[PDB]
């Protein structure tokens, strides 16, 4: 339709969004699926389970929160469904899906079926006559103004490093890491229960990934600092209960780098970013160094980036200048790079109509994608 | 040679023994009772000074070794039957009563599950803890105890205690010196332990679904003996009371949080082999399982989850074929602990030497260096 | 009398001198655990061995030091090599001489340093590497061919003219099913069948040998398969998981038919071996139509030798008639072809001592190569 088109900060952890026109996501808030801690047989109970926000954000010690998208593979559909209706509410939305253009952002490693379902979901339930779904690096790429380089997301689980050179489509260099912040926080608290903290429900784990966006960081000197004696400042739940963190504070997010105990011998993604190196050629190698674009939310840490550019540094050899491109708005460069998208003329002709959808379906999806 | 000293331990016991000992020497719960103080004193103590606990240590560890042993152990190792999530500070507090206060030879820590691997003799297993407090599943790849796939939830009898007295405060037909609801404040729980031991036998699966209709919309309360308290405190409690505590154990809705779930879950995070190795690796461990008609109607409401709609299509058709314990099941921790101190005297390099403790002062746990 | 060595790209094979049956069939792929805080599990090894690594494939890292041939570190499989022996045979290598393969364009230094590895470890008696095509042609009973080798790591078309060399039209490739494989649990990946590690790739190798077939008009089989939902055979894994494949059996194959897939800049493996053809002689080369020596055994494949024999055919004259030699047991030739080239009267003069090494250095490699 000839009307604002929403662009949206999607996201498997946090999905935010906005219209075009707007500088940002005017409804911030992460992706959750929130559903009582108690039987909701009896009456009088969290029925409904639509509960996004201020529902979520009232309800602590009585709900157990799901999560949908878990490293883009979304199974709640019908969970989906509700929080899109929640959107569409005037809380977030004010209009409907005809009545607006709709633009769906993704990462690689999604099936087919994610987005056919989706789209039916998007294009049968709700109606977008302009409806397109495309990446997310793209949208960073133009939120920095750049169209050359080795972007790089840290989302709650969404880690894809696809050195990308003028927008150029190129699906060999996909290099992409399935996890993130999440698991890191949960065997974070598994320190804390091994120093006697229980964290077993949602929203009782949703503190922890309140402190990991709060009081979780990057030592430089992962096995100095842990060598060396920690004090462990102590952390004030919304409770006020007194915890230490420690030397924790950093061993989980030091450990991506390091997946030494993990059993998920993973590589922390400079290693999948060298694999990436190798994929592409020297004489690109040597640009793409300094053409690194860093999106997500896990990004957001202390002596994050200059703990990588140690990794790096350490990796690459001499006479290498590289340089990794991080505003702070890391989150937001997609949702500002969706709003670029939105304003550009041959995204109204990448668009699939709703007309469109029905005549092909899935594959005008993966024709039409790009 | 010379037997080394098994010490089961616990949220809620401490037993121990010499190696390769096979009998219940004694069983010591995880308190101190202090002198003074008409309570035991606990030892299972969060965020607190480890310094009057390294008193008790002292004390309780001296005394220990006075009731299970009679003898100094400054001539053999320690078998220490450990288990993950226990502070390595306060380990290490045990560790300096050892080294720098008992001057033991050496010690070594070991987790329950993996005596429960030496008792089977087995090296796949997907074990499963009923601690006191707590559960804990513990899932072995070939002698390798699985770490991302685990089993760690606050669901032991600590809960069901408090749900028992939750039933003291509603059942409670306690005489005269005639209904008296819980006119008496606090309640022992290690005499309703041992009330529960000769008393809480456990129902059916289809009693479970009785106790469903129970919730809303009863069923068979007998078996149900009453209970005389000394001091003229006689009250009844029905066969579906107990039976309700047990069953209650499973309450998934909305939040999807049960047993069965953490172990479903465990194996859906493991690959191809370990999914039917796990399937055949199968035994449970803890005292808590030992329960008169709950292992099997247990077992069968497991067999029943195989059917929930996640897990036909990825579990579904795997033979759950379980090993079992040739004692105790709570014992049999401690008898693996036996087996591993009977005839291993050549890994008494894994154990952790004194020396290394002197030299150090500490011990680096499994992390770096 | 001889140890008939043979050094597969997958797995393996071994014997004698003039044994039939290779006795080292295993996995020629190195494994280890998660060496973590954890403790032995009742004492056990720390390398796994092919089969050992093959049993518990759920933990053990399966590597290789093999780069499509090209080892990297020698001494996994120099112990591999003992064990092998202490496995098999249980016969030192110092008693008899050892036959080893090799595939051209290979670093002179892998060569030597698999050489001082059998001189100054091994200590064998004497010593010898040769071409697995050789052994291909030598099964055959020719001297006169085109022997388009192809192992599970590489591929390399060897044309021959009675015994001759002719390297400026041999060419290796390193071609490997492995890469197929990526490619294949890639398009499964996007299918809903998203695994990981080398133990789905492992799982999935042998079901590439199980339905993984060549079609003969790809686009034109691909369409008739998208509609032919019966072809979309399935499977239950060993695991609760099934599959489903129809296209992917022989849509992953044409990979070799068109670098396009994985931009290898490189031609379809058909006319790949049309361009080595058009390195020589056309009237010699009509023997070698005849020479249609489709050998290695990474060409067990359905529908393959009418593929191929078509595809140059169209790219051959009416009188150039293609005469394909491929027996089944092409992939045991190489080894029972090195067997029983042993018990070859020159070969059994044709050899590198102790003294002729250590007295020559790895100099000696070169002239005695073949
Ligand atoms: N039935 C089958 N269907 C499809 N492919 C098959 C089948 N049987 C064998 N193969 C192919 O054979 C390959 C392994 O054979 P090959 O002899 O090439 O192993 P190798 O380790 O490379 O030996 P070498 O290095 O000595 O050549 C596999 O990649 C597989 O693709
Ligand atoms: N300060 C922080 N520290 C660690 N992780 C963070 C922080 N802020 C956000 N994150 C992680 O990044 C995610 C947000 O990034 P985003 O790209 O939106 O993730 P997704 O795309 O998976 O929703 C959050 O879900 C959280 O896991
Ligand atoms: N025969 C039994 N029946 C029921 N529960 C038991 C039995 N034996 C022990 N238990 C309980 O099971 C738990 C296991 O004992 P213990 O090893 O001391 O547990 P933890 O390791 O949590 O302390 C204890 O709570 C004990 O009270």
């Amino acid at each position: 339709i000839a009307n604002q088109p929403v662009v949206i900060d999607n996201g498997s952890g946090v999905i935010k969004a906005g219209f075009a026109g707007d500088q940002i996501p005017k409804y911030c808030f992460p992706n959750y699926v929130g559903r009582p801690k108690h039987v909701r047989v009896m009456a009088g109970a969290l029925e409904g389970d639509i509960f996004i926000g201020p529902k979520a954000e009232e309800h602590r010690g009585l709900l157990s929160i799901r999560y949908p998208m878990e490293h883009g593979i979304v199974k709640d559909w019908n969970d989906m469904e509700r929080i899109w209706q929640y959107v569409y509410s005037k809380d977030q939305l004010q209009t409907f899906s005809e009545e607006h253009p709709v633009l769906l952002t993704e990462a690689p490693l999604n099936p087919r079926k994610n987005r056919e379902r989706a789209a039916e979901v998007f294009f049968e339930t709700f109606n977008v006559p302009a409806l397109f779904i495309s990446m997310q690096a793209v949208l960073s790429l133009y939120a920095t103004g750049r169209t050359t380089g080795v972007v790089l997301d840290s989302g709650d689980g969404v880690t894809h490093a696809v050195p990308i050179y003028e927008g150029f489509a190129m699906p060999h260099s996909i290099m992409r890491i399935d996890i993130a912040g999440r698991d890191v926080s949960r065997f974070l608290r598994l320190y804390l229960r091994k120093e006697g903290y229980d964290f077993h429900s949602s929203s009782e784990f949703e503190i922890v990934k309140a402190i990991k966006e709060r009081a979780c960081y990057l030592s430089i000197n992962p096995q100095k600092d842990e060598t060396l004696e920690t004090e462990k400042a102590q952390y004030y739940l919304p409770d006020g209960s007194t915890i230490e963190i420690g030397p924790s504070r950093f061993r989980a997010p030091e450990l991506l780098f390091r997946p030494d105990l993990i059993g998920e011998e993973s590589e922390g993604i400079h290693e999948v970013l060298v694999f990436a190196i190798q994929k592409s050629d020297m004489d690109l190698r040597r640009t793409l160094f300094s053409n690194i674009v860093l999106s997500g939310g896990s990004t957001l840490f202390k002596g994050f980036g200059d703990r990588l550019l140690s990794e790096v540094k350490k990796l690459a050899p001499k006479d290498v200048k590289i340089r990794i491109s991080a505003p702070q708005e890391r989150l937001y460069s997609t949702w500002i790079g969706g709003s670029i998208l939105a304003s550009l003329d041959t995204f109204k002709k990448m668009w699939v109509s709703k007309k469109e959808y029905e005549e092909d379906g899935a594959r005008s999806i993966h024709r039409k994608t790009f | 040679e010379k037997t080394a000293v098994v010490i089961d331990l616990g949220e809620a016991f401490t037993k121990c023994g010499f190696a390769g000992e096979t009998g219940p020497r004694c069983i010591i719960p995880s308190v101190i009772k202090k002198a003074g103080m008409p309570k035991p004193i606990k030892v299972v103590q969060y965020n607190i000074n480890t310094e009057e606990l390294y008193s008790y240590l002292k004390e309780f560890i001296h005394i220990l070794y006075f009731r299970h042993l009679l003898v100094n152990p400054r001539d053999r190792r320690v078998v220490v039957i450990e288990s993950v999530l226990c502070p390595s500070h306060f380990r290490e507090t045990l560790t300096r009563v050892l080294f720098k206060y008992f001057e033991v030879p050496s010690v070594l820590l070991a987790p329950s599950h993996l005596m429960a691997l030496l008792t089977l003799g087995i090296n796949s297993a997907m074990v499963l803890d009923c601690g006191y407090r707590e559960s804990l599943v513990l899932p072995i790849y070939e002698g390798i105890p699985v770490l991302n796939c685990w089993g760690a939830l606050p669901l032991g009898g600590k809960a069901l205690h408090k749900e028992l007295e939750t039933q003291l405060l509603e059942q409670c037909t306690v005489d005269t010196g005639q209904s008296l609801p819980s006119v008496m404040g606090s309640i022992p729980e290690g005499v309703l332990e041992d009330i529960k031991v000769r008393t809480c036998f456990v129902s059916d699966l289809t009693r479970g679904l009785k106790i469903q209709a129970a919730k809303f919309n009863r069923p068979s309360p007998p078996p149900n003996v009453d209970y005389p308290l000394d001091g003229e405190k006689i009250l009844h409690v029905l066969g579906s009371i107990r039976d309700s505590v047990v069953e209650i154990l499973f309450e998934q809705d909305n939040e999807e949080k049960s047993v069965a779930t953490l172990i479903l879950d465990s194996l859906m995070q493991c690959p191809i082999d370990t999914r039917k190795q796990l399937a055949e690796n199968l035994v449970i461990i803890g005292g808590t399982s030992m329960l008169p008609g709950f292992l099997h109607r247990l077992l069968a409401e497991i067999r029943y989850l195989v059917e929930k709609p996640k897990y036909k299509k990825t579990l579904g058709t795997k033979t759950f074929r379980i090993h079992t314990p040739p004692a105790k099941a709570n014992c049999v921790a401690w008898l693996g602990g036996a087996i591993f101190g009977a005839l291993q005297d050549i890994l008494g390099s894994r154990s952790v030497s004194k020396e290394y403790y002197n030299q150090t002062g500490r011990i680096p746990d499994w992390c770096s260096l | 009398a001889a140890l008939v060595v043979d050094n597969g790209s997958g797995m393996c094979k071994a014997g004698f001198a003039g044994d039939d049956a290779p006795r080292a069939v295993f996995p020629s792929i190195v494994g280890r655990p998660r060496h973590q805080g954890v403790m032995v599990g009742m004492g056990q090894k720390d390398s796994y061995v092919g089969d050992e690594a093959q049993s518990k494939r759920g933990i053990l890292t399966l590597k290789y030091p093999i780069e499509h041939g090209i080892v990297t570190n020698w001494d996994d499989m120099e112990k591999i090599w003992h064990h092998t022996f202490y496995n098999e045979l249980r016969v030192a290598p110092e008693e008899h001489p050892v036959l080893l393969t090799e595939a051209p364009l290979n670093p002179k230094a892998n060569r030597e340093k698999m050489t001082q590895i059998m001189f100054e470890t091994f200590n064998t008696p004497a010593m010898y590497v040769a071409i697995q095509a050789v052994l291909s042609l030598y099964a055959s009973g020719r001297t006169t061919g085109i022997v388009m080798d192809s192992g599970d790591g590489v591929t390399h078309t060897v044309p021959i003219y009675e015994g001759y060399a002719l390297p400026h039209a041999i060419l290796r490739l390193d071609l490997a099913g492995r890469d197929l494989t990526d490619y294949l649990m890639k398009i499964l990946t996007e299918r809903g069948y998203s695994f990981t590690t080398t133990a789905e790739r492992e799982i999935v190798r042998d079901i590439k040998e199980k339905l993984c077939y060549v079609a003969l008009d790809f686009e034109q089989e691909m369409a008739t398969a998208a509609s032919s939902s019966s072809l979309e055979k399935s499977y239950e894994l060993p695991d609760g998981q099934v599959i489903t494949i129809g296209n992917e059996r022989f849509r992953c194959p044409e990979a070799l038919f068109q670098p396009s897939f994985l931009g290898m800049e490189s031609c379809g493996i058909h006319e790949t071996t049309f361009n080595s053809i058009m390195k020589c002689d056309v009237d010699i080369r009509k023997d070698l139509y005849a020479n249609t020596v489709l050998s290695g055994g990474t060409t067990m494949y359905p529908g393959i030798a009418d593929r191929m024999q078509k595809e140059i055919t169209a790219l051959a004259p009416s009188t150039m008639k293609i005469k394909i030699i491929a027996p089944p047991e092409r992939k045991y030739s190489v080894w029972i072809g090195g067997s029983i080239l042993a018990s070859l009267s020159t070969f059994q003069q044709m050899w590198i001592s102790k003294q002729e090494y250590d007295e020559s250095g790895p100099s000696i490699v070169h002239r005695k190569c073949f």
